């Protein structure tokens, strides 16, 4: 539905506040920041010699962390493209992820480490506790005001902390249904309201509302606002994303390089997209104010958007046959 | 009532001037001409600053920057040009246009050039490459006037056969189009200040101010000659509100902006006043007349 | 396939199935965007449902406003007038020899005007049916075929 040639080596993408630029890391380990307006590239930074695997805007768009896979994570300012700070870890970095309200402070889930909590500021960090001390593998996620972190571990525990303390301020462990727990593949939320989801080993992407685990209190059984599979292909899910709104949800079917997209509400499937049979999807995005999608497969970009009636159907434009309204005077003078 | 007085008289482009500007800044004035060359001058003393030339054909329209740094010039040549105000150099020249380019104007945001030819076709432009994005057969007859709204979300487009038709920027969706119960030869159009309301001039002596989430004109203005020519029609703000316009009868009128009543004709030009411009801050009007004038004239009034 | 589950399908892929550009035979007309296969529905002539008595009432109108009559004649009772309110089906051109032909339907009890294909129509093609305009006293046709009448009428 749209592609990008000036880009070579897409590997992960991220919107900037308002969806007018898009920084792609390459497999050389760059930053090509492109422009949707002109629909050119905006930027080229020299970031790592390793492929960039985790990209983040800061809310003022003037900074962006990168994560390195040679386990080196630099912020970068936009207009300049300078490595602002730069640091290195064991356990390589799974994710990046800026403080929405604070752009000083940034989340880094490790691979193998316990997600932890930095500043620009000053070089600090806080690891934030893990529940079973023996996860390995944990996603961790601010909300949507950078109020609490959510950390869901490979063994379906869920962890809500608070971002200043790393109190635990909630907690249950999700189920694969009967009793067993499943990998939480991944967190998200939604950048307007308190809907956010997960992605899980099961397949099932699982929907709630903040709130709702909030008071659901730790140690709790808090139902999803939704769950949602292909019941049809049993297909995982590499990434998944809201809409900008948040009542649309979609899914990459890296099995097939397909997207689905259901509604959160009623949670029914809104369509289907499909993509290059052969290319192997990679990196799924949402534009933040438009009904658009990144895609990033094979390291190609697509763009997938959404038009209305118009653009050319705008007589006055009807669908259906209108029988005409006889007046009492119609055939009066 | 304003009580505009010539303080300035401006000439020298060998034929007939199309357009003039002032920069958003109020420093300068850029006057085009069918001549191939433009001029600009200085905004508060009728100083010539110089005159750029590039351009193979007529002149049509030229437009403004917003940092008063960049110029777009359309010419008969079928191609727009880029200039740097200062240099005076030919940063870009956007071919693409089939026919002649009769107007251009830039995006809120200085970044996008709109375009409208004599192709009946509406070209969308790059700035940094000067490459065209889109291109959009808008209207059944020469675009005579294109312009953005206030953030560069809408495009207005007025053309020949009497369309009025606002387009989406991002899709290039034909958003809206006005009519007026009849075909009026549009010569004109421009969104408000505000963005609210849109100011088309049809070639009948009317000017018309619509409501745009109305699609409905909400004010008439007549009294002047407009009928063959392209005749520019400004919103006079820094002073009180009316509407500045020319007109084929040698005058300069000035309505009233909310009564549609004219409150001064300023006399003193000898031939059509093809081109008018209002000043960004102060009261001051550049009228420029055709060929049997070759004048450019400034106002300044009290109010 | 029932007229009811026919119709519903062709104004479910009728937006995506046609479209209208500049037209060689003149100005603008419908030109196919998907292989069309034969006697398949092409598009709905959907209009304003009017009876016949009050057609010249409506014409007069459209005579007294410089507005074109888009009028198709439905039976001897009613008439689809797409002059005001219609849809894409008011840029057919007509051709001598036309790949299509227009069929009243009833479904549901209302009548309504389809353009079917006469044939298979291919991707690209411009549609054209048979207007069977009256001979007049005289409109040239511009069809291109080599059996056109040189005049509709």
């Amino acid at each position: 539905d749209g592609t990008l040639d000036c880009i070579s080596m897409a590997l992960t993408c991220t919107f900037n506040r308002w969806g007018t630029l898009l920084a792609v890391g390459c497999n050389d380990g760059r930053i090509v920041i492109w422009d949707f307006l002109t629909r050119g590239i905006a930027k080229i930074i020299s970031a790592h010699i390793h492929p960039v695997c985790s990209l983040c805007w800061s809310r003022d768009g003037h900074k962006l962390v990168s994560a390195s896979t040679d386990n080196i994570v630099s912020q970068w300012d936009v207009l300049s493209g300078d490595c602002d700070q730069r640091f290195r870890f064991p356990s390589p970095i799974l994710k990046v992820q800026y403080h929405p309200r604070d752009q000083n402070k940034v989340l880094v889930c490790p691979m193998k480490s316990a997600p932890v909590m930095l500043t620009l500021s000053d070089s600090k960090h806080v690891v934030l506790p893990v529940d079973d001390d023996s996860d390995l593998n944990v996603v961790a996620s601010f909300d949507r005001r950078g109020e609490y972190i959510y950390t869901g571990n490979a063994k379906g525990k869920i962890l809500v902390l608070k971002t200043d303390s790393q109190d635990l301020v909630a907690s249950f462990r999700v189920t694969t249904g009967t009793s067993n727990t499943t990998a939480i593949k991944s967190i998200e939320f939604a950048r307007k309201g308190s809907c956010f989801l997960i992605n899980t080993a099961d397949r099932i992407i699982r929907v709630y509302d903040g709130r709702e685990i909030l008071t659901c209190g730790r140690d709790g059984e808090p139902e999803p606002m939704q769950k949602l599979q292909d019941l049809v292909n049993r297909t995982p899910w590499k990434k998944c994303c809201f809409s900008g709104d948040g009542e649309y949800i979609v899914a990459g079917s890296a099995r097939q390089h397909a997207l689905y997209i259901w509604e959160k509400s009623i949670g029914n499937l809104v369509k289907i997209l499909h993509g290059t049979r052969g290319e192997l999807l990679l990196d799924v995005a949402w534009h933040p104010v438009r009904p658009i999608i990144a895609s990033i497969s094979s390291g190609v970009v697509s763009i997938w958007a959404q038009n209305q009636v118009e653009n050319w159907s705008a007589f006055k434009e009807l669908d259906e046959n209108v029988e005409y309204e006889e007046r009492e005077s119609e055939f009066d003078i | 009532k304003p009580n505009y007085a010539l303080k300035f008289t401006l000439a020298g482009h060998t034929k007939a001037v199309s357009s003039v500007k002032f920069s958003p800044n109020g420093e300068w004035l850029a006057s085009s001409s069918a001549d191939k060359l433009i001029k600009i001058w200085g905004a508060y003393d009728g100083k010539f600053e110089k005159t750029i030339s590039g351009h193979k054909l007529g002149i049509s329209d030229v437009a403004w920057s917003s940092d008063s740094n960049l110029l777009v010039s359309a010419s008969d040549d079928k191609t727009l040009k880029i200039w740097d105000v200062s240099s005076g150099k030919c940063l870009k020249t956007l071919k693409g246009h089939s026919n002649y380019v009769f107007c251009c104007n830039f995006n809120p945001q200085s970044n996008l050039i709109v375009s409208g030819s004599f192709d009946e076709s509406v070209r969308i432009w790059d700035v940094k490459t000067g490459k065209c994005l889109k291109t959009l057969p808008a209207h059944s007859d020469p675009v005579s006037a294109v312009h953005f709204n206030r953030d560069g979300s809408l495009i207005v487009s007025s053309s020949y056969d009497g369309l009025c038709r606002i387009w989406d920027t991002a899709s290039g969706q034909c958003l809206k189009t006005l009519i007026d119960d009849d075909n009026p030869p549009v010569s004109f159009v421009k969104f408000s200040p505000n963005g609210k309301y849109i100011l088309a001039a049809t070639l009948d002596n009317t000017l018309k101010l619509w409501d745009y989430s109305k699609g409905k004109c909400l004010k008439t203005y007549t009294g002047h000659k407009n009928e063959k020519y392209c005749i520019f029609a400004n919103f006079s703000v820094t002073g009180g509100k009316w509407i500045v316009s020319g007109s084929e009868d040698n005058l300069v009128y000035i309505w009233n902006l909310q009564t549609k009543e004219i409150v001064q004709k300023l006399q003193g030009h000898t031939d059509v006043v093809i081109s008018t411009a209002c000043h960004p801050t102060e009261n001051i009007i550049a009228s420029a007349a055709l060929e049997n004038d070759k004048t450019i004239k400034l106002w300044k009034s009290d109010c | 396939l029932p007229m009811p589950m026919r119709f519903r399908h062709l104004k479910k892929t009728s937006k995506e199935a046609v479209g209208v550009y500049r037209s060689p035979i003149h100005g603008r007309g419908l030109f196919c965007k998907r292989n069309i296969d034969a006697g398949e529905m092409v598009i709905e002539y959907a209009g304003i449902v009017i009876r016949s008595i009050l057609t010249d009432k409506r014409e007069k109108y459209y005579d007294s406003k410089g507005i074109g009559c888009y009028m198709f004649r439905i039976d001897d009772s009613e008439v689809v007038d797409a002059t005001m309110h219609g849809n894409a089906a008011r840029f057919i051109n007509h051709s001598c020899e036309p790949n299509c032909y227009s069929r009243v339907i009833n479904i549901d009890g209302q009548k309504h005007i389809v353009i079917f294909a006469m044939r298979k129509i291919y991707r690209g093609e411009e549609l054209t049916y048979d207007y069977k305009f009256p001979i007049e006293d005289k409109l040239p046709c511009n069809c291109g075929a080599k059996k056109c009448r040189k005049f509709l009428n």
